[PDB]
């Protein structure tokens, strides 16, 4: 049962510094990303979160980091404990 | 017109552009897709009218449409069931681990369904690879053909648009808004190049803005590691700064056909 994927990714200054080569093309900051528990993983717009290793790509214009995460990793031990339960079930629905 | 009683929905696909994409039945037991159109996404009227036309489009490498649902809101689309969505998503899945062969027939499958098109005169105005979908077999079919002309979204219509096409976009196009067969060439061969490159994002070191004063002055795609001296040639050829001087989609095919091995 354990609870972290990537350890060197807990903190938010280290999800910050793999977004050093992220491509200007994205539509979406990495400020947003690091805060929602995601780190660049060095390949076109991939993110992975650091607690569940949820993978997300295809970054569209207006997307929410955190309404992503708890769109498709609801599970997400990180995103529970930062948003609680009702924003995860709220997406859900 | 398929009457919605006529229909099942089964599982949930997507949230793409204009809403919720299902699966289910239709008849009895035919696979389906019934994508659902959000309140205020689309030019409804406009669309019911060019659905008609939309119907009589029938190609083997072009997504099938067999129905509406217009007597009720939503507006339901009904179409060929494609089991591995968009090709986008397809190509960034490393998995695959596709060969050059295969990133060939997806781009023979894609021009012999902008053939067909350009032959009944019909553009497609958002040729990519995020509209493009692959099926259970791992064909290749031209998606969402025309569907911008009745997008009611400022960020996908204006040229310096939040959402505009204007990686797929010709000098021409973000210059002067001049769409031909020719604007439909030229997001080929950025389509040709996304194959080539398992959907990497055309020109990402740049922001829509930085692409599109550089296309202005003549900056091209770089040829994909995985495009041969021969597959690039094809694909540059879409690129002509003077429209007249890019080949058809039937020229293409010949070229395409030709490298084959
Ligand atoms: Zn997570």
């Amino acid at each position: 049962g354990s609870s972290i994927s990537n350890l060197s990714m807990q903190t938010h200054a280290a999800r910050m510094r793999t977004f050093m080569y992220w491509p200007s093309s994205v539509p979406v900051q990495p400020e947003q990303l690091a805060s929602a528990g995601f780190y660049y993983v060095g390949r076109n717009d991939d993110v992975k979160c650091f607690c569940c290793d949820g993978g997300l790509r295809c970054w569209e214009s207006g997307d929410d980091p955190w309404v992503e995460h708890a769109k498709w990793f609801p599970r997400c031990e990180f995103l529970i404990r930062m948003k609680g339960q009702e924003f995860v079930d709220e997406i859900q629905g | 017109e398929i009457d919605p009683k006529d229909l099942t929905f089964l599982k949930e696909l997507g949230t793409g552009q204009f809403g919720v994409v299902k699966y289910g039945k239709w008849r009895g037991q035919y696979d389906v897709a019934i994508k659902m159109i959000k309140e205020g996404s689309m030019s409804e009227d406009e669309f019911i009218e060019e659905a008609k036309v939309m119907m009589n489009l029938s190609h083997e490498k072009l997504v099938q449409l067999y129905g509406v649902c217009t007597k009720q809101r939503p507006i339901f689309i009904i179409t060929e069931y494609m089991a591995n969505g968009c090709l986008l998503n397809y190509l960034r899945e490393m998995r695959h681990r596709f060969q050059t062969q295969q990133l060939l027939e997806m781009c023979k499958d894609v021009c012999e369904a902008m053939e067909y098109l350009e032959s009944k005169q019909f553009l497609h105005r958002d040729l990519a690879a995020r509209n493009c979908l692959v099926n259970d077999q791992g064909v290749v079919k031209v998606s969402d053909f025309g569907l911008s002309r009745y997008v009611l979204d400022d960020e996908y219509t204006s040229s310096v648009g939040s959402k505009f096409p204007v990686r797929w976009s010709p000098p021409e196009v973000l210059m002067y808004s001049k769409f031909s067969s020719k604007s439909d060439i030229w997001a080929f061969g950025v389509l040709m190049w996304e194959i080539y490159s398992l959907g990497k994002m055309p020109y990402e070191r740049f922001t829509n803005s930085e692409t599109a004063e550089h296309i202005a002055q003549g900056l091209r795609l770089y040829r994909p590691h995985l495009a041969s001296e021969k597959v690039y040639t094809i694909m540059y050829s879409c690129w002509h700064e003077k429209a007249d001087e890019r080949p058809t989609f039937k020229i293409l095919l010949s070229n395409i056909l030709d490298v084959m091995d």
